[PDB]
């Protein structure tokens, strides 16, 4: 009975080192090492094994040292010494490491040389509080019709994209990222995004294809990628979500704006559930330990929308989760959903059914709403919300809707047209004055006499014909942020127009 | 007594004390931190060691560091200079204001008032809001749930709720954001300042706030709902007031209080919740009561977990409930404000014992009446259409402007006395005013106001 | 079984949904086989909706007992070491 | 740190102890010595005063320390058990001192070649004949080994006699022949 | 929950499978008599 | 080396005692005193010198005290050209009766996955003959692809199927693992090989190597096995730059023998009765199944659902792992189709516009699009009947029970469960034929005309001789 | 007492499902095997040993009497569940009250289909 109760220690303490600053492993198995000793280690603190491995000390017990291994166990044998590092954990964060992909702890996997940043910060530390922070007002652009629309993100917002498994979530987090292009290129300093995207329990295949993606759409020269993959340690797939917030929260701290990417928080809670059944924890429901929604709401309340005396900086978080068949009932969609400031979420009913991106817009909700939205797409997303609201209350008439009153069939044709014009190709994100003028083109009637079809056909000629030959009209509607009444009058001359001359 | 950490799992501490050992509930304050670490006591597990939760991180925490024994359970500052102040479960100050300087500090742990401290009979709290005061009243010492959540004008109604009591009662107002969003903290808080509920100038704050952040262990969102009723009770127990006290949100107490009973080793009970689930929000509810001094009447938020009410926290919750407020978003895209479901709420003392054989008539009538609209929609006669009629007047006159809209909206906020509720509906009731077009009813107050603006 | 559950309640809310919509359809042609398919389908759609009410109560109940069997399982492991 | 297993093992926390003190003696040659000192230890605590002194789990752990390494320096004990004494005091292992004493003396007994030979007879057996059977169970051991013979009488097995040399058994009761007999005639 | 009732195999799943299968079998009559 | 001596046996799970030189985690352990070899894998360090080990084999007749030798190093298996059609088992050793396995060196069937760097980006189409799985969700050469499954889809017919078509259109060093499966199945597929000409008992041209831990095996062997087929097959990736072919059925086992000595090692049960180091399990074996810059290796992957439910941990956890996932849905093995593929179901990472053309993409998201509206039209078919639907409606269901038929095909090694002869379809008679059925050219022929044929081509032949004798 | 010194005493537990809901309370604190909806296994104990009580004494014996109106709370109507199902198996008879009839202001909101008196129809008088 008794971890430090062994054989070993009982008859050197018989026969009559230093146990304050070292340690000597006790037992070892499935990466968690009991250590003796230690004496003076911190909780969570990083300590290092004789082998060049590295530990956290996560459980400070009276006679041993619950320690998580940072790698493989066959390093690590009984009797072997423990350092202590003296120190939390803690990254380095930067400009620097904008353009690299980066392990859970800072360390470049792309062996383009080591991050020459100069600055270094605790991944654990307290999000800010009441007063530091400020309401959500500024447009985070995704590019995504639907989300822009109809589920608006601002800067400092924390959005769940929330689906079963190949719906589109990272595709959403990936033209989200490549949007932001337009934005860093320009010269406004404040409309420009810093993203971080982190993977967390994935393929390196698919972490090298998502880095080749955002490569060859130019987005990696203000992007880091946090990579935790599936063959990495639980406590570094634990720990990755962490760096990632520590290297964001340095932009938000210094008057600039990040995004940051969860993918996916699934994943980060089974390796840490993993960690906590294989030190004893007490489990709770689906043997997840007690303090599982403590872990994700800490790492959550973190983005932040900062006040002007703070540099104005802000956070903004897209966690991903991967729900069973749609339950979101699940324990951990449930404290990620309670968590969070609305969702985005994907079906895969409506994926098949040819509605891409999968946002089911009856489910998805955007707490922050249109405070995160300019006036223009304010303007058009009102009136496209009213309309696809009534559109749903009655799309259950559909397939015998011609045998139904005008009202009813009206509501249900215009439903028809936003629904494909809410449709979207992967990897092309639009800017925000091309949205309204789509939508503009949706919602004011120029499509109730076209054929559904016809309608993403049309949408592709439209923009292409605007982006050409109006210039104008769209620069002035991305400069007052907003449709002028000049600015309406010439829209509406430009689609009726343009109607007139389609195919 | 001084003791030192023996061991760090968590969010839970071990303290071994060589003199002195602490009773359960005790506050043990961690020496040399650089912000106040608080430990709960738990247990005592034999050996002169206690086990402790912890009230914010653990991290840092070193086996052997010194512990000192606080005397007390955790003690807040109460006193009116609570009032318009921000303070977290442990009673420091989190708005940046600086110290709150009360004369005198309350243990946040009290056992609920005895037998014969209890009013023995019921009655009713009036708000100034018609739909509430008519349809679904509230009790003195009761606990109101509150569903429906965003975009239904729920911190509208709890601004006016805290600005009526505040007026008709002379009663202050405590907030407990259990399990608080930080954004939404932080809207809230300038909400209230901007309805004029919170002056940071002078002395006129109607609401203390406390807050314990999503962000926080389990034991500081196990306990902050105990500050806030610890403030509360204060301003019932030494100054004889009316209190109302916000809980929001409940299930979020009860989702605290699972996570640190898993937290102690303790076996789950069924669906996962604490085995103490029952004695938890007994000993929490049991404080929300009127005395022969004053009362606390208690609004809570209410979430139902996969909206199913036979779970065991909204079953637990709803055996205290006295009433029920639905805000309705049917209600709101209709135009009514407040977006109160007429329908769906209810409440205990909506019986002839209590309010009155003609409040309940008025108020069957009016809910017999709007059932009957609701089927008669469904269709869509002789009389009928003179139903149908009188039932939108009725829905319209149950709206009302609010004081805490005044800046926004520009309409003046009403007030309406419980008699001239009753009255008004009952007028309507009768047909004394199926000439008036049914615009004249939509937001107003009294039912002279509706004749008023019946005549422009 | 609560995948059982889970499949009548689904069969049973489309079934439900096209029981209203054919109400609807018939109410528009009507305007004496007509009003008999009126309220045969409003019926159907009413009896629909108790199913449904009785299987939502049944499929909560048999969610509540899946949680707690697995939460008993996981504590027995735990507690036999 | 290499340990050195005693001959045989015993388990638990007496079991532990016992094979720490074993290997830390046998790292000095100081079995015998320490052994004694054990017995002394253990007729030391159970007399009624140390026993309720250290047996009371309200008085501090520190201060029964403070008084077992007093009494352990009083009777002129070595460093080697005054340390064991003193581990048992912090680890709160107190209470198993007896059982880690018992531990000892049993690995230090079967250190001897002591091997516990029981002789079970229908009657109180004849003393010759016992001294011949000590001559007889002699040749069952290996060379270094001593019979510590503790006949008892079980009158049931109607004749003959069962003896358990260690782990050997032989059932020469005349009631194991009987049962075979009826097993063999009903078989 | 698109095609549920079929998926769900009750006493109208094999309804709609049954009224699939005759309309389905009678039109192949009438499609391979002309073919 | 060192030695030590067995102190507990609890099934399959054995604790030795050392006293000089406790051995690493991972290493392999020989138990001496045996006429059979037993080998203990270290899984844990106890402490008091003790380390827990989970046999390869059964732990009858091991006696406490039993001494058992140290290896220094993991299970060793030999690996290069000389495995070419021969099975080993778990811990390498020939189970065919043929001789031992003399190659020139030896690999341990532990080591690390590939770094982010070695990672390739190449996507090219593997083309498979097989329908539904061309257009739908077409494979790709170097990746991973997994076929879920419940009991009795259709998963070791349809990896036949792949051996047969791929395996011999491949000149790459195939290896197959058969995981936690049925021993006939083995000796079936053995002696299959041996008949095609892809094993070669004597005049050694075989281009297959087999390795095989079967269901009698204990979870210790079940739960390496995968370890040893992957060992092989990294071996002809690497130390050759070789395509390989890796085909593992059952990969579903892996996990369950995890599962069935979890608790025994001391581990608190996670959900569903899973260990709780399912997900990591699954990805340091997982991670090393992979196209480096060093070579390729193609893997396919049987997957078993438990009870048909897709939402279990095991199959939820390999979702995320693989490149092009086949969903055998038994509601379509049903209605007679095969292969079972749910084409609602199965998704690729190269269903790409950009990366298969836009003709390919538009035909399988038409497909696609079809069958969803179909399962939506079947409500109101429940409700109402087939004759009270609009003409486009019927048009749709017609069009979408056609594509239903038309997505099953013959295979060659179903001969014997269908009759009918087998059909290796090329990429664009697929394309081609769907197109055509999309469109509306054959709404003159019957439905049961596309049901078991090849190309388009079959189906207007079939059509023929139905209206010929119907 | 009384029921033993010759008297006749009612008694209400109002309610047995929160005493049910405290010893289990109880139970999983003392780390008991829980079993249907967490119960332990001896919660009909708990209530049968409690409502065996309550009986009707020969006159040998004093003639008195101990009456039992024992309260169970259902949720959502469910009279099938563990702990109703237990206290039906125990007791002489059910007066059910439904949630539909007490909001039609039928109150007492008693279900004369389910309500039953196995005992008491001997004790009715004959006027009644
Ligand atoms: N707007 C779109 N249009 C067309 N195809 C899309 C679109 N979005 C996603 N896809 C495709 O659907 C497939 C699945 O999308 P994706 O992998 O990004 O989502 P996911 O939920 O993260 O998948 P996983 O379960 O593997 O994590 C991809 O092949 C992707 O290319
Ligand atoms: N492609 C097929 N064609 C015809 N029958 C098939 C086909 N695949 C499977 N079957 C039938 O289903 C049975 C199950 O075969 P099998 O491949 O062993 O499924 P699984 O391995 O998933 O349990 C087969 O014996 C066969 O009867
Ligand atoms: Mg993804
Ligand atoms: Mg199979």
């Amino acid at each position: 009975t008794g971890t430090a109760e062994m054989s070993s220690i009982l008859e050197e303490r018989i026969l009559g080192v230093d146990l304050e600053e070292t340690g000597r492993v006790l037992s070892i198995g499935d990466g968690i090492a009991r250590v003796h000793g230690l004496r003076n280690v911190q909780a969570e603190e990083m300590v290092e094994f004789s082998s060049g491995l590295k530990g956290m000390s996560l459980n400070l017990e009276p006679d041993n040292v619950g320690v998580v291994v940072f790698g493989n166990d066959k390093l690590i044998k009984e009797g072997d010494i423990v350092k202590r590092t003296g120190a939390i954990v803690d990254v380095p964060v930067g400009e620097e490491l904008l353009g690299r992909v980066v392990d859970a702890l800072g360390n470049a996997i792309d062996g383009k040389g080591p991050i020459g940043s100069k600055t270094r910060r605790r991944v654990g530390l307290k999000a800010p509080g009441i007063i530091p922070r400020i309401s959500v007002r500024e447009p985070m652009q995704t590019g995504i019709k639907a989300v822009d629309s109809l589920v608006p993100i601002g800067r400092g917002q924390r959005e769940l994209i929330i689906g079963d498994r190949q719906t589109g979530k990272t595709s959403i987090a990936i033209d989200t990222i490549i949007n932001q292009k337009r934005f860093n290129d320009g010269s406004d300093e404040k409309k420009k995004l810093y993203c971080i995207y982190v993977a967390i329990g994935q393929k390196r295949s698919t972490v090298a294809q998502l880095v080749k993606r955002l490569t060859d759409a130019d987005a990696m020269k203000y992007t880091i990628v946090v990579s935790a993959t599936a063959s990495d340690a639980a406590p570094l797939q634990y720990l990755a979500p962490y760096s990632g917030c520590s290297m964001g929260e340095y932009f938000r701290d210094n008057g600039k704006h990040a995004l940051i990417i969860y993918d996916d928080l699934s994943k980060q809670a089974v390796a840490y559930r993993q960690m906590s059944l294989l030190l004893r924890r007490p489990p709770g429901r689906e043997a997840y330990p007690g303090d599982v929604f403590y872990l994700h709401s800490r790492l959550l309340e973190r983005a932040a929308k900062m006040n002007d005396a703070f540099g104005g900086g802000s956070l903004t978080a897209l966690p991903v989760i991967e729900t069973q068949a749609g339950d979101v009932s699940a324990y951990i969609p449930t404290n990620v959903i309670s968590i969070t400031d609305g969702q985005i979420f994907l079906e895969t009913e409506l994926f098949y059914k040819g509605i891409r991106p999968a946002i089911n817009v009856g489910l998805s909700v955007s707490r922050v709403g249109s405070a995160a939205q300019t006036r223009a797409m304010k303007q058009v997303a009102g009136t496209m919300k009213l309309e696809l609201a009534q559109y749903r209350e009655v799309a259950a008439f559909a397939q015998f809707g011609s045998d139904l009153d005008a009202a009813t069939q009206q509501l249900l044709s215009r439903g028809v047209r936003l629904t494909e014009l809410l449709k979207q190709g992967q990897y092309s994100p639009m800017a925000i004055e091309e949205q309204v003028a789509v939508i503009y083109a949706g919602v004011r009637g120029y499509l109730d006499k076209l054929e559904p079809s016809k309608i993403t056909k049309f949408e592709n000629a439209f923009l292409s014909h605007v982006v050409s030959q109006h210039q104008a009209l769209l620069g002035t509607i991305r400069a007052d942020g907003k449709i002028s009444e000049q600015s309406d009058a010439k829209l509406k001359e430009i689609v009726t127009n343009f109607l007139a001359g389609f195919e | 007594a001084t003791g030192r950490i023996v061991a760090v799992i968590g969010a839970v501490v071990d303290v071994q004390f060589d003199e002195g050992l602490p009773p359960i509930l005790n506050a043990l304050e961690v020496q040399g931190r650089e912000t106040r670490l608080v430990l709960e006591v738990a247990q005592h597990l034999g050996e002169s060691t206690v086990r402790t939760i912890a009230m914010d991180g653990t991290e840092g925490l070193v086996r052997g560091q010194k512990v000192l024994d606080s005397g007390a359970p955790i003690k807040i500052p109460v006193g009116p200079e609570t009032l318009g102040r921000i303070m977290n479960v442990i009673g420091e100050p989190i708005d940046e204001r600086g110290p709150i300087k009360t004369k005198q500090f309350a243990p946040i742990h009290a056992e609920a008032p005895e037998f014969m401290e209890m009013s023995v009979e019921q009655e009713i709290l009036v708000t100034g809001i018609k739909v509430v005061d008519l349809l679904a009243p509230y009790a003195k010492g009761g606990k109101i749930g509150l569903f429906g959540g965003a975009g239904v004008g729920k911190t509208v109604l709890i601004m006016e709720l805290i600005n009526n009591v505040a007026k008709a009662h002379g009663g202050y107002s405590v907030f407990a954001g259990v399990g608080e969003r930080t954004r939404e903290g932080n809207d809230l808080y300038h909400e209230m300042i901007e309805s004029g509920v919170i002056n940071l100038k002078d002395a006129t704050s109607k609401v203390a706030l406390v807050y314990g952040q999503m962000n926080e262990p389990p034991g500081a969102r196990a306990r902050v709902a105990l500050t806030g009723l610890t403030v509360a009770e204060y301003f019932r127990d030494q100054e004889g007031q009316d209190v109302l006290l916000f809980i929001d949100n409940i299930f979020r107490f009860t989702q605290a209080g699972s996570e640190v009973s898993a937290l102690l080793g303790r076996i789950p009970s069924a669906v996962g919740y604490q085995p103490t689930l029952a004695t938890d929000m007994g000993t929490m509810q049991e404080r929300i009561t009127t005395t022969k001094k004053g009362s606390i009447t208690s609004v809570q938020a209410i979430y139902v977990p996969a909206d199913d009410l036979t779970d065991p926290a909204p079953a637990t919750t709803f055996a205290h409930l006295d009433a029920t407020t639905v805000l309705s978003r049917a209600i709101a895209e209709l135009g009514i404000y407040p977006a109160v479901d007429p329908l769906d709420s209810t409440s205990r003392i909506m019986d002839p014992n209590i309010v009155g054989s003609e409040h309940y008539d008025v108020a069957r009538g009016v809910q017999k009446i709007l059932q009957d609209y609701k089927s008669l929609q469904d269709i869509i006669s002789e009389e009928d259409k003179l139903t149908v009629s009188r039932a939108r007047k009725i829905q319209r006159f149950l709206s009302q402007p609010f004081q805490v809209a005044e800046v926004f909206t520009g309409h003046m906020g009403k007030l309406v006395p419980l008699k001239e509720t009753i009255k008004g509906f009952q007028q309507i009731l009768a047909g004394e005013y199926d000439h008036l077009p049914e615009q004249a009813f939509y937001m107003v107050g009294p039912i002279e106001e509706a004749v008023a603006k019946a005549d422009k | 079984t609560l995948k059982d559950i889970t499949r009548r309640l689904k069969s049973i809310k489309n079934i439900q949904k096209i029981t209203k919509s054919m109400k609807m359809v018939a109410a528009a042609k009507y305007a004496s086989e007509q009003s008999a398919r009126m309220t045969a389908m409003d019926n159907a759609s009413k009896n629909a909706s108790e199913m449904i009410d009785k299987l939502t109560l049944t499929f909560n109940r048999t969610r509540q007992a899946v949680i707690t069997k697995e939460l008993i399982e996981i504590i027995s492991g735990a507690a036999a070491l | 740190a290499k340990l050195v297993r005693p001959p045989v093992q015993v388990y638990g926390i007496e079991g532990r102890y016992a094979t720490a003190l074993y290997s830390a003696a046998s790292k000095q040659n100081k079995l015998e010595q320490v052994e004694k000192e054990l017995l002394r230890v253990a007729q030391i605590l159970k007399e009624p005063k140390v026993a309720a002194s250290v047996l009371n789990p309200y008085v501090k752990r520190s201060i029964k320390v403070k008084s077992l390494n007093d009494i352990t320096a009083k009777e002129r004990f070595s460093p080697l058990t005054t340390n064991l004494i003193n581990l048992l005091a912090e680890n709160g292992r107190l209470s198993n001192t007896q059982g880690v004493v018992s531990a000892f003396s049993t690995m230090m007994s079967v250190h001897r070649g002591e091997v516990p030979c029981t002789v079970t007879s229908a009657s109180p057996l004849e003393e010759a004949t016992l001294s011949e059977l000590k001559t007889v169970l002699k040749s069952f051991l290996s060379q270094g080994q001593v019979l510590k013979l503790e006949a008892k009488t079980d009158p049931s097995i109607l004749g003959g006699m069962i003896v358990r040399i260690g782990e050997k058994y032989v059932d020469m009761s005349v009631k194991t022949k009987i049962q075979k007999l009826g097993r063999a005639m009903r078989e | 929950g698109a095609g549920s009732i079929r998926e769900a195999g009750g006493a109208f799943g094999k309804r709609e499978q049954a009224e699939e299968e005759r309309y389905f079998r009678a039109q192949s009559r009438e499609q391979l008599a002309a073919l």
